[PDB]
């Protein structure tokens, strides 16, 4: 299969990003997508082989390397916020019919770090008019005031994660949206049945994974340093 | 525009080692009678073929076993490189060739010298076909004459000289005549002796 | 050369049949591969189309080719809310041998599932810095439009995990720093929605 | 086969040691174009061929790749047999009439060629002035043939032939 490295990446303007791409197919031909609003996905840089690469639709601002079948390695010498987007790595056989995908990169370049934020969680617990009228009973999550929009939700029921019942938002919104800087949300709502919320012995739990700075990166300023983190809010049932 | 397509090369699963492939389309009254051929060649012994009057790959040495069942098998290869026919000759012919090939005609330059014995040389026309033809005082003379073979020059030009055997008394006429597709009506180059 | 595709997104309920729209200007394009991206993952070849068919079947999913028309369609039938995802219609001219793949830009297709018995209703949740408005249980002949306000968020398309097998809807949540008997006051709200 | 016309489409060769690789059209003889695997670029033997006709060299890029790869396997399947080489044969004649005073071409023709690596070059004294080399061509045995131009200004030249399968660098005179 194909899979890439990192899953997730902050920078500065200036620096040098190097994602990269393994692929276990046996297959010769390799891709390098980014995607964007507006403009679907747009191939970058290829290659045919080792030692070869192809220039692409896109290729500005960014360098490949195919040193070997299996690797090939998307690359940004002086990154900008313009290259900002989502990564995919792509392969496939000679005159193959498949194009086999990654799971992707979020990369954000970010003209300075002080905008970083972690998010705010916080569960509200459903309404009594809600359960007596439907006999069933909604939660919601909301993951509040972070930065950038690099964060997946997690409904946990009784020490185990639950995936019935879930619904979670697709893309985080802007809190504000006239800002270039803005700060996200997401939300998401958990529906289960009102005898199962109206026992105090269950718990339920919103967690958050946020993913931000790094243990070898460097914070200049007093709050705390917004590393890659989870953040929960939790709620009991009640009578 | 209209564009060329090469076929799809199938693949396989101090000293020196050379590695060789060809599609090589035959075409006979135009598309009226096409052949198809794809040859692999290793070290200049051709070791697999397909041909489409077979109509499946075959091995032209032991060496070449692998990939001639292989490839028979899988028959998004095989329908694909029976197909070439049409996506890679016929779709060549009927289109950048004829804008192109088949269109190229250009008149050959006709010059007689005194090297006794008269040469004409015909140079730089296209395609093949010509005919070169000397007269004296108005008489065909195909004793003496001798040719070149066609001579290609690497510049989609071809060549041929024509001497001939001759001895000159003032007042005769000898004439190189020259045919050719490219030609109107035939060159003629007259020589005064 | 480029591919267009049709609708830029498409919402649907769980029985429908979705199309998905795409045409190409480039008349030398032969093989059409439809993608499907869930979210957070990347595209996988879904379904694909050579130009001497006209229509390729597979499951629930079928592309209809045109060919004189330079137009391509794909069509979901009974489409269930598992579906949700982008669809991307792509297009190579395999003569050139290139490698090279050309992509549409991508429908949202987001499929609503059914609801046994609607019962539209704006509910209040328990506060623990703002408060939430919860717009459930609606049919579907409304459309959930954002908020006419700042300081009042929105959110209503949400993707229902994938593994959810025993509690699926499809409810908008609003928040502010705002009471929700108002809060969707911008929105096509039916007319027997309850209001506790 | 016999035929009216050939269209030799899609040669790809390649060797190893050296990654050395050639795409090359051919019709009837004659060379329509070959891919340069460095510009990436499709270069056509007659520029107004370039003007009626396109060939998109990734094709050729992607037949190399191909190509190599199968240039491995093979080199192991048969347990490393290495190619033999030949002696290739030249020939020096004159593109147009040879007029004293006027500009003309002068072709080497060389022949027997295999492996496709050779040295050609040109008064006793080597002259790099309107020297084009050709692409090599395909021979129904599996060789190849080159010819090499040298533009000159007649007035009252050697080819010298640099291979492996000669013992000594062979020169043919004018």
């Amino acid at each position: 299969a194909v899979t890439q490295s990192p899953r997730n990446k902050v920078a500065v303007t200036g620096g040098k990003v190097t994602l990269s791409c393994n692929q276990t197919n046996n297959h010769n031909n390799m891709y390098w997508y980014r995607q964007d609003t507006g403009h679907g996905l747009r191939l970058i840089h290829y290659s045919y082989g080792a030692g070869s690469t192809e220039k692409g639709d896109i290729p500005d601002g960014y360098k490949a390397s195919r040193p070997s079948q299996e690797n090939f390695s998307l690359i940004l010498e002086l990154a900008t916020p313009s290259q900002t987007s989502v990564y995919f790595c792509a392969s496939g056989d000679f005159w193959g019919d498949t194009l086999y995908f990654g799971a992707g990169t979020r990369l954000s370049v970010l003209e300075d770090l002080k905008n970083v934020f972690p998010p705010e969680v916080a569960v509200f617990e459903p309404s009594e008019a809600e359960i007596s009228h439907t006999q069933k009973a909604t939660l919601v999550c909301l993951a509040t005031g972070f930065y950038p929009d690099h964060v997946e939700l997690s409904w946990w029921v009784n020490g185990k994660e639950v995936h019935s019942g879930v619904c979670t938002d697709p893309q985080p919104l802007k809190e504000q949206p006239a800002l270039n800087d803005s700060r996200y949300a997401l939300s998401s709502r958990l529906r289960v049945s009102a005898t199962f919320w109206q026992n105090p012995r269950n718990h339920f739990r919103c967690q958050v994974q946020f993913y931000g700075l790094s243990e070898n990166d460097e914070w200049t300023q007093d709050r705390a340093k917004p590393v890659t983190q989870i953040v929960s809010a939790e709620a009991w049932g009640r009578a | 525009r209209v564009s060329y397509y090469g076929p799809k090369t199938s693949p396989v699963q101090e000293r020196h080692f050379v590695y060789q492939f060809m599609g090589e389309c035959y075409f006979t009254n135009g598309t009226q009678r096409i052949r198809y051929v794809t040859r692999y060649i290793y070290n200049r012994e051709e070791y697999v073929r397909y041909d489409s009057d077979v109509g499946e790959h075959r091995a032209v040495t032991e060496l070449g076993r692998p990939d001639a069942e292989y490839w028979n098998s899988q028959p998004e290869i095989l329908e694909r490189t029976r197909a070439e026919l049409d996506t890679v000759c016929r779709h060549n012919y009927e289109g950048p060739e004829t804008h192109t090939s088949l269109r190229r005609l250009e008149q050959p330059n006709v010059v007689i010298s005194l090297s006794n014995t008269l040469v004409c040389s015909v140079t730089d026309f296209y395609p093949a076909k010509i005919k070169v033809r000397w007269f004296r005082n108005g008489q065909e003379e195909t004793v003496g004459v001798s040719s070149t073979q066609l001579i290609r020059n690497g510049d989609w030009t071809f060549q041929v000289l024509v001497m001939l055997e001759m001895t000159p008394r003032r007042g005769e006429v000898y004439t190189c005549h020259v045919e050719h597709p490219s030609l109107k009506s035939p060159i003629t180059v007259e020589w005064r002796a | 050369q480029q591919v267009r595709q049709s609708p830029q997104s498409l919402t649907v309920w769980e029985g429908e049949t979705a199309i998905l729209n795409c045409s190409y200007e480039n008349s030398a394009f032969d093989y059409f591969p439809w993608y499907q991206q869930f979210p957070g993952e990347g595209p996988a070849l879904l379904i694909a189309i050579r130009s001497v068919s006209d229509k390729k079947e597979d499951g629930r999913f079928t592309i209809f080719f045109n060919k004189r028309e330079k137009k391509l369609s794909l069509h979901i039938t009974d489409s269930q809310p598992g579906d949700s995802a982008t669809y991307f219609c792509a297009a190579s001219e395999t003569g050139a041998n290139t490698g090279k793949l050309t992509f549409g830009h991508g429908t949202i297709l987001r499929v609503h599932p059914n609801i046994q018995n609607p019962d539209p209703a704006v509910y209040q949740l328990r506060d623990s810095d703002k408060s939430v408005c919860l717009f459930t249980d609606f049919d579907s002949q409304t459309n959930v439009s954002q908020s006419k306000d700042s300081d009042v968020y929105i959110t209503d398309k949400c993707v229902l995990d994938m593994r959810s097998m025993d509690f699926k809807s499809n409810s908008a949540v609003a928040w502010s720093n705002f009471a929700c008997a108002n809060a969707f006051n911008n929105s096509i709200i039916p007319e027997d929605t309850f209001f506790p | 086969i016999e035929a009216d016309h050939v269209g030799t489409y899609g040669i790809s060769v390649y060797q190893s040691p050296g990654d050395i690789g050639q795409y090359t059209f051919e019709f009837d003889g004659d060379e329509l174009f070959y891919v340069d695997l460095d510009k990436k670029e499709t270069v056509w033997m007659l520029p107004e061929f370039g003007q009626l006709a396109s060939f998109d060299p990734q094709g050729g890029l992607q037949n190399i790749a191909v190509v190599k790869h199968n240039l491995g396997v093979l080199t192991k399947r048969s347990n490393s047999t290495p190619a033999t080489n030949e002696a290739p044969q030249a020939t020096v004649f004159p593109k147009s009439p040879v007029l004293l005073g006027q500009p003309n071409t002068l072709i080497c023709f060389v022949d027997n060629i295999f492996p496709p690596v050779i040295n050609i070059t040109w008064n006793s004294k080597s002259v790099a002035d309107g020297v084009y080399e050709t692409s090599f061509f395909v021979n129904r045995d599996y060789s190849f043939h080159k010819l090499s131009y040298l533009t000159f200004i007649p007035s009252d030249y050697d080819c010298k032939v640099e291979h492996w399968g000669l013992e000594e660098p062979v020169l043919k005179h004018w």
